[PDB]
Order: structure tokens, then C-alpha cells, then sequence
């Protein structure tokens, strides 16, 4: 149950290693990926980033999946964080549905060369 | 190709090869031979000498100390290391408690006739002593000027990391090195678990038994030679390993590696040792030698190091068939 | 990547020196200006100020420009902070537009002496 | 105009002028002359004497120590400083590792016949030793009563700041001084980078070679005089610098400064030294002297200090044409 300390622009967070290891492909879940942010003098990982957002990022691991955006954090800022911590497109897409979005489908041109040329001005 | 390397990420510079004293000093070889071995090593630029309270019940430390005192070498040009854990038959004379670490080191220093060792090691992990007590005790002997640095031996990476975090928590001194067994037939720990620690917390590796006690030398390809370590009284376990099933398989593979040695232009021992030094995570390799011939030959492993290309290493892995999974 | 610690009435913030150096003319970006707030005993800069606001001030540097007022911080209080940290009128004006304002233009009196006297009561 | 100054912001009070021992002690001059120099300095209120393990391979420290012991001056009235880095040909006898700092200082103290120095300096930065180890080692020798304070030498402001933050992080002792080269032809570091550190973390500057080894004295205006430092065996590098292109340009400018000296009523050396003391960031200037005449003349720089008005300094900058950009 080795503990892990994560320092977000001064805001201190702690959790258990097994909590992060729950999601092996993320940044904090992969030892090789987080290695870059480790501070051997303070035994902590340091990220020069947005503080309000991280509370949710960590809870995502603790809750085993729940990725809620804090009410007080802009959607554009939070999304950038989600991508930085590499939570993955599955959880991101799942995040956008709840944040009210989804969809974004619809085939393109005909593909029949000329048939896809008329289907444009009509 | 750099003869001297930093031990892990500390400022202590050690020769990539060191000379140990297990079995030999105050045991198998004579004091005159031990003196001849140390002199050859020292004169060849080796500054690292390893010993332990447990070796020959303290006689290895007495012999090493007598040579240092007799030769009059400047203390500042030597890097002496000693390990602590087994120091007596009494219940309180073993382990990594504050009591034994201080009493053990003090007694080792008295036998070595030295004011301090450069690195004191916990010879092995102690399930019975809180990490805090151990780290505080190591820190105490360093602040008392009895040692310059401390390290672990036979500890898992989990335990080494623990010693490190406990050190940060209480503002103590973290270990700078792990003395792990490493050779062509024992690679898991050093190749899979220690590299992360070297990059993350600067812990380097000082590996022992590079020739698996002589097994990897090739001298046992056809039985137990007279006067070899496996023949010595008290080393029946070693003989058994060599004559066992797995034993023959190893000797079979050593014969295949013999071809690699010739292509590289070196002896098998020179290849086995140079091989241990291919990873940057390995700071130094502790050599064992029962006579001057072996030492002179083994030191030659340094010329082989530059020849260990990706191709050659991959071939050696094919022959060994024991490359650890990452 | 020398780290910098900023203590806001007890609330601890950390960032990299190069993050603040991004905006050389601000208070925290200019070594001569922040010098006054440095505490050599704790190796940190101390400001006896409003805590809720600073999260945004630091993010402004981290994001390289984004100056959003926290939802929970009054506009009058936040504006005072923006001026104290000397973020500059360009970012302040840019801040007011987003905070919904802009405008505030319109020439004055005629300037023709008497012509600008009639243009008053009409 | 204050003869005594605090070294940086510490409580250690040093005379604005100090006497060093590089080249001279145990080297160029005789032990009797060294004794004559120290006595003159001491009797004139100078309490700061600098040396180094590397000067004359430790002989400078032996000579300084013999004088202190022979004269019987109260230890509490002296401020002895020694630098550590190059202490031997062995790999482990150089650098700022914990091993060399403790062994180096202990050996310097033995040669100096002193229980402790007032300030121990890292003679230069060590890219090979973690700052933590160095700061912890400096802190250790201070807690052991081997030194009262510690400082850096030839370190960048980035490195000095690092030593300071590592000290705060682990509750260790921060350096209080940087020994930087400073004279009319080497001004960048002291005038542009060290002032921020002096105001921010209290690090003061103790500058060396105020006359650029004699170059700024004016004695080389027309060739290498006999018995001058540039003529000495082993100092070919100095001779080359003086006879080079840049060398003639400097001597040309020294001739222009000669007019400034006369307007101020002093000798060129007295002006060059007093000039180094114009900034409050400079705590003290370490003087070099091969004979008693030079020392007596140089100490006179203190009367010039009050005359260095804004106008005069700006004129000197015009002549030098090397004022660093802020
Ligand atoms: N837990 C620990 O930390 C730990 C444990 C064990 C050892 N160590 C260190 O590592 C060192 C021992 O390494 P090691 O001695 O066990 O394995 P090696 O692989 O270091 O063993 C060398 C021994 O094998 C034989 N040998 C070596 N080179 C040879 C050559 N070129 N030709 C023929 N025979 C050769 C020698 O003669 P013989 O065959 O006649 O004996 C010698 O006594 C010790 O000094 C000790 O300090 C540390
Ligand atoms: N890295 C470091 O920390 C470091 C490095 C170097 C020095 N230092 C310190 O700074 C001190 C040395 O300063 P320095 O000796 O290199 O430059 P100075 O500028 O201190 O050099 C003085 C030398 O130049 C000549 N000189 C001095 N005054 C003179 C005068 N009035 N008239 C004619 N000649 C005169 C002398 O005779 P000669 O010309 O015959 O020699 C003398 O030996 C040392 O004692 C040392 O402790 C520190």
C-alpha cells in the first residue's frame, strides 16, 4: 500500500499506489510516464498545472471510474487536463455524454466521384 | 569505457571493478596472498574493497585492516565497505536494530583498525525491525563519522523504496546503493527491478558473485577440480549445485558462450564480468579471487566491455535463454 | 527549472521560474518587483492577500494568457488583485470584455469654445 | 569607510581587506617573509587569511599554521578560511562528495594545526555530486565543530541558489559567501549576478585577484620584470596573457587609469583594490603579496575608497569600456 504524493502547483494530494495502478495506461498509472515528474528531493510528483481540476482527476481513480467535472471549472480547461493525464478517449467520450454532447455522426460525400459532386449543391 | 563510476548518483567514485573478501581472506587463502591480491588490485586502480562482519567470523576484516595498515596507503584513496547483520550467536547480536548496527559497525571498525568505512551495508533485510529504526541507525553512524554512506543488500525494491521514503519523512539519509547478486544465471532483480530505482531515487547497484562463485569461469566443465571453491570443506551446497541437473545445463551453455568469448578475443571469466558491467545501472562489480592469476585475468574484462554490441548481447541472451521479462 | 514558492495568506502555491518569467513586466515576473516579498527564512514569497483569487492569477501564467475570474470571487475584489499583481492594462481590458463590459467611448465637448457650450444644453 | 564588514549577512565580521596565500606561502616567498607579511597584516587590523589544500600541495597551510602557532595570536581574533576540491591524485581525493569534504578539511586542519577554520569553501562546483550531499557534508563539518560557516567558490548564482534551497528543504545550513574573481578586467559575475543573491539570500562576496595577479599593478607596462609572478616557473599562462593582444590593450588602458590615480593622489594598485570595494555586495578583497612593500602599499587602498565618487567611477568605466550590462 505504498503511498504516493502528487503536488499540483503547491496543492498536495496523496493516494495509494494501487489506486493509480488501477488504470495502467494513464499518465499517473504508468511508472514510465510519471517518472518525468518525480522529485527525489521531496518524494513527490510535481505538476505545474491547474489546481481546481485535479480533485476530480484523482477521484476518477479512487471511485474506479467516475469522471465528473468540478462545477467551478470551465469545460475547456478541464478537458485539456483530462487529455494531459491521458485518461483515454473512452472515458473522455463517456465524459462528454454526461457533460451533454454525444452524436457527431453522418457519412460524407457520395464517393461516386460525380455522384458525390451533385450531392453537394443539393 | 569509464574506469571510474559514481556509485548510483552519489558523489562517491568507485572503480567499475572491486575486490571482495568472502571465503578467501582469513579463510581459504593465506594472509600473504591476500596482501598480494590487494596490492595488485590497488596498483591497478581498483579502490573498492568489500568485507563483512560475518566473513570468517571477523577474520576477513582483520586481514584487510592489517594490509591497509602495513601498506600505508592513504585512507582517502580507498573505498572500504562492510556489511552488517550476523555478528554473533546471542539473540541481540544479529539484525538491523539500532543496537546491532552500532555495536556491529563499531566492532567491525575495531577489527579493521579504521575510524570509518566509506559505505556500511545492511547485509540483508530485517522483517523484525521497523524501517524507521534502521534508517535512523544508519543515519546515526554516518553523523558519528563511523561511515560516509549506507546501502542495502538482498533487499527488494519495495524495501529499498521504503527506506528512501522513511528517510525523506524524517529528514534522514537515504541509502545510495544495493548490493545484489548478479551473473548470467541470476538476472531478474538487477535487470528488471533495480533500474527504476536508479533513475527514480539514484540508488545504484554494486553486484556480487559475477562468476557465480566460479561456476561461470568454466573450471567445472568436467567435474570438481582440486582446491576449487566447490571442493572446500563447508561448501557442499556449491558442489551440489554444480553436479545437479540445472548444473549440467549451465556447464553445457558455458561451452556455447566459449565461442562468443573467442570471437571477442577474451577468456570466459573476462566475458562474464564485462557482461555484468554492460548496464549503466551497475556501478561496480565485486570480484572474488583465490590467487593472483585469477585477479590479473579478470581485470581484463574491462577491455571486453567496449565490444559488447547489441548483436553480441542478443546472441548471449539466445544461448542463456533466461532473459527476464520487463 | 528552478521552483518558486508563493504563499498567499497561508495558502501555498508552487510553479517554475520560467512560468512566471513568461510575463517579464508583471510583479511576480520581475525579480526586482517581487524581491520585496521574499522570505529568506522559508524560501518563499509571501503576500498578505485574498486567497480565492490567486488560483486564477497563477493559472494566467501557466496557461500563457487565460485570465478567468473564479466564479466564487466578487468582480471588484478580483480586479483589485489583477492590478496589484500588475498583469497590465492589456490583459485587464481583455478581462473586462469577457466579464461583459467593453465600450466606454464617445468624444467630448465640441472644443470650439462657444460651439462646445451650446452642444451642452442641447 | 567602515574597516570591518559583515561577510554577507552573517554575524562574521571581516576586515575589508584580507591576505591570501596562493603562489606565495610555501612557494614563491620564504617562511620568514610569510611571517613578516602576516604580522604586518595582523598588526594593521586585517583578521582575514585565506588558503587552500591545493596551494603548494598543502604547504601553504603548513606555513600559515606555523605562523599562527609561533605568534601565539588568540584564535578568536582570527578568521581563517580554507578551500576544498583538489586534494590528491587518487580518484576519491577530489570533488565535493561527503568523503572528500570531510577528509579534505580534516587534513587541512591537521596541516594548519587548528581545531577549525572559520569558513570552509568548496573551491569550485562539482557537476558530479548531488547538491544535497554537498550541503549535508558542509553542514556536518560545521556541526562537528570543524568549521563555523561554509561558502562557495566559482559557482554560478544558479548553483549558489540551489545550495540555499536544498538547505531550506532539509533544514541544513546555507552558504554565507561566494569567493569570486574580481578586478577591472573581470566584472560580470560580481557586478551583475551576485548582487541579487546578496539582497535576496544574504550571500556576500569575498573577491580574489584584485590586481589580476599583478597585471593591474602596472609593473608589466613594458615587459616581464625579473622575479615577478609572470616570470616564475609554472606561470607561463600568465606571461602569455600579458604579452598577448588583449594583454597590450590592458596595459594601454592601465596607462590611462594612471591619470585617475594621480588625480586621486594614490598609486595604481591602491586604486584597483579600492575600486573592488566600492560595491556594498563585496564584503572583503583578498590580497596577494610577494613582499612587505607591496602589502604596505596596498593596504593604503582604504584611504582611496572615500574618493571614489560617481563621476570618477563613470570615468573609470569609460576607460575600461567593459562595464557589464544589467
Ligand atoms: N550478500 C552480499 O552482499 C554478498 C554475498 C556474497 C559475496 N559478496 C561479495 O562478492 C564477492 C564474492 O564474489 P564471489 O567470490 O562469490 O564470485 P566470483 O564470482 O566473485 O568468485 C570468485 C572465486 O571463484 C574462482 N575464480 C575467479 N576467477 C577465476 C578465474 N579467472 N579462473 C578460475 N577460477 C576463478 C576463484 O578461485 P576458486 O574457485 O578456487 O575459489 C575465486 O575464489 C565477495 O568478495 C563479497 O564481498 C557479497
Ligand atoms: N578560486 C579561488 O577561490 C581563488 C583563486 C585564486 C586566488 N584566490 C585568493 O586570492 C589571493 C590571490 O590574489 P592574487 O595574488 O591572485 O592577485 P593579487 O591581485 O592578489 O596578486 C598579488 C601578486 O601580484 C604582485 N603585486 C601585488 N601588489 C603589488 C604592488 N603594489 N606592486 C607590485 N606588484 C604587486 C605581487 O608580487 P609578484 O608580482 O612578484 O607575484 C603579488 O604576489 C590568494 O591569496 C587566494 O587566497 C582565491
Amino acid at each position: 500500500s505504498e503511498r504516493v504524493v502528487i503536488n499540483i502547483s503547491g496543492l498536495r494530494f496523496e493516494t495509494q499506489l494501487k489506486t493509480l495502478a488501477q488504470f495502467p495506461e494513464t499518465l499517473l498509472g504508468d511508472p514510465k510516464k510519471r517518472m518525468r515528474y518525480f522529485d527525489p528531493l521531496r518524494n513527490e510528483y510535481f505538476f505545474d498545472r491547474n489546481r481546481p481540476s485535479f480533485d476530480a482527476i484523482l477521484y476518477y481513480y479512487q471511485s474506479g471510474g467516475r469522471l465528473r467535472r468540478p462545477v467551478n471549472v470551465p469545460l475547456d480547461i478541464f478537458s485539456e487536463e483530462i487529455r494531459f493525464y491521458e485518461l483515454g478517449e473512452e472515458a473522455m467520450e463517456m465524459f462528454r455524454e454526461d457533460e451533454g454532447y454525444i452524436k457527431e455522426e453522418e457519412r460524407p460525400l457520395p464517393e461516386n466521384e460525380f455522384q458525390r459532386q451533385v450531392w453537394l449543391l443539393f | 569505457l569509464q574506469f571510474y563510476r559514481n556509485l548510483g548518483k552519489s558523489g562517491l567514485r568507485v572503480s567499475c571493478l572491486g575486490l571482495g573478501t568472502w571465503v578467501t581472506f582469513g579463510g581459504q587463502i593465506t594472509d600473504e596472498m591476500a596482501e598480494h591480491l590487494m596490492t595488485l588490485a590497488y596498483d591497478n586502480g581498483i579502490n573498492l574493497f568489500d568485507t563483512a562482519e560475518v566473513y570468517a567470523a571477523g577474520k576477513a576484516e582483520v586481514v584487510l585492516g592489517n594490509i591497509i595498515k602495513k601498506k600505508g596507503w592513504r585512507r582517502s584513496s580507498l573505498v572500504i565497505t562492510t556489511k552488517i547483520f550476523w555478528g554473533g550467536k546471542a539473540e541481540t547480536e544479529r539484525g538491523l536494530s539500532r543496537k546491532h548496527i552500532i555495536e556491529g559497525l563499531k566492532a567491525s571498525l575495531e577489527r579493521l583498525q579504521l575510524e570509518y568505512v566509506d559505505v556500511v551495508f545492511a547485509n540483508r533485510p530485517d522483517p523484525n525491525t521497523p524501517m524507521e529504526e534502521t534508517v535512523r541507525a544508519m543515519t546515526h553512524v554516518i553523523n558519528q563519522g563511523m561511515a560516509m554512506y549506507w546501502g542495502t543488500s538482498r533487499w527488494s525494491s519495495m524495501e529499498i523504496m521504503e527506506a528512501y521514503s522513511v528517510a525523506r519523512q524524517f529528514n534522514l539519509i537515504p541509502p545510495i546503493c544495493e548490493q545484489a547478486e548478479y551473473h548470467m544465471f541470476q538476472r531478474e532483480k538487477v535487470e528488471v527491478q533495480l533500474p527504476e530505482l536508479f533513475h527514480k531515487i539514484g540508488v545504484g547497484a554494486m553486484t556480487w558473485s559475477p562468476l557465480a562463485c566460479g561456476i561461470v569461469s568454466g573450471k567445472y566443465d568436467s567435474g570438481i577440480p582440486p582446491y576449487s571453491r566447490a571442493s572446500l570443506k563447508g561448501y557442499q551446497w556449491l558442489k551440489d549445485k554444480i553436479l545437479s541437473e540445472e548444473g549440467r545445463r549451465q556447464q553445457a551453455k558455458l561451452k556455447e558462450l566459449q565461442a562468443i568469448a573467442e570471437r571477442l578475443g577474451c577468456t570466459l571469466p573476462q566475458l562474464a564480468i564485462a557482461w555484468c558491467l554492460r548496464n549503466e545501472g551497475v556501478s561496480s562489480v565485486l570480484l572474488g579471487a583465490s590467487n593472483a592469476e585469477q585477479l590479473m585475468e579478470n581485470i581484463g574484462a574491462i577491455q571486453v566491455l567496449p565490444k559488447l554490441s547489441s548483436s553480441i548481447v542478443h546472441e548471449i541472451d539466445s544461448i542463456l535463454g533466461n532473459k527476464p521479462y520487463s
